[PDB]
């Protein structure tokens, strides 16, 4: 968990 | 993809590897995709959305593995990159989670058909699979929601679809799945697709016939009780995939 371990934020710039 | 099992490209020959180039020269995998036709790879926008210029991406068909070539496989650069107007991605949801890549090697060739490589015919409008039908999923995403790396190989897995009416409970889901969207989930919650997964195939075999159902698009975790993975309906954008191929 923590969102920019989910599917849906893959190659995003606040990750 | 959580759970599951190893796979080749030939059990998934549309399966797409999508991976994007650094300002700097270091390539890193991106997200899955379906290659639809010849020259079109289908896949999601929030996979591209913070960086959608189409020279950044490198596209390969008849890969089996992450980080090595696989004997046959086709490379390719992304002619033109096609991002769903009416995405949004505040809230956990991602609406309209759709793309289209248009693909073009170096060579000026699209998709030559073979044992590693052939197209995933698109389902007929509005007609899905009735819930509890089980899907496959394909991916390199992580093995484990706490993993750091991906997978060097292809896996696989099953899941079951899920009625709107189950998804839309408020201790599933409550309202930010919408009916563009399809849930699915395996009984015991032990098998699910996963981060690095996105864009790839949800695959139902559809009066006899192999059909994208679905593109991997969202959750709340992996392989988590009441949280199922969420899929961009295709079913429902026909219209859009249509105009947009003769682009």
């Amino acid at each position: 968990d923590g969102a920019c371990s989910w599917r849906g934020l893959e190659n995003h710039r606040m990750c | 993809i959580i759970g599951g099992e190893f796979t080749t490209i030939e059990n998934q020959p549309w399966f797409a590897a999508i991976y994007r180039r650094h300002r700097g020269g270091s390539v890193t995998y991106v997200c899955g995709g379906s290659l639809i036709s010849p020259c079109w790879v289908i896949s999601a926008t929030h996979c591209f959305i913070d960086y959608p210029k189409k020279e950044d991406y490198i596209v390969y068909l008849g890969r089996s593995r992450l980080n090595s070539n696989t004997q046959g496989e086709m490379k390719f650069e992304v002619e033109n990159l096609i991002l769903h107007k009416d995405y949004s991605a505040d809230t956990l949801a991602h609406h309209n989670d759709i793309a289209l890549l248009k693909i073009r090697s170096k060579e000026g060739r699209c998709a030559q058909p073979s044992r590693t490589i052939q197209t995933i015919a698109l389902p007929s409008m509005y007609n899905d699979p009735q819930f509890g039908t089980s899907c496959e999923i394909t991916g390199f995403g992580k093995e484990q929601s706490t993993d750091y790396l991906y997978p060097e190989q292809l896996k696989m897995t099953v899941v079951k679809l899920i009625s709107h009416r189950e998804c839309q409970q408020p201790h599933y889901y409550g309202s930010e799945v919408t009916t563009k969207m399809l849930c699915a989930a395996d009984p015991q919650w032990k098998t699910d697709s996963c981060q690095g997964d996105s864009g790839g195939p949800l695959v139902c075999s559809l009066q006899g016939r192999m059909t994208l159902t679905g593109i991997v698009s969202w959750g709340r975790g992996c392989a988590l009780k009441d949280k199922p993975g969420v899929y961009t309906r295709v079913s429902h954008f026909l219209p859009w995939i249509r105009s947009h191929t003769k682009e």
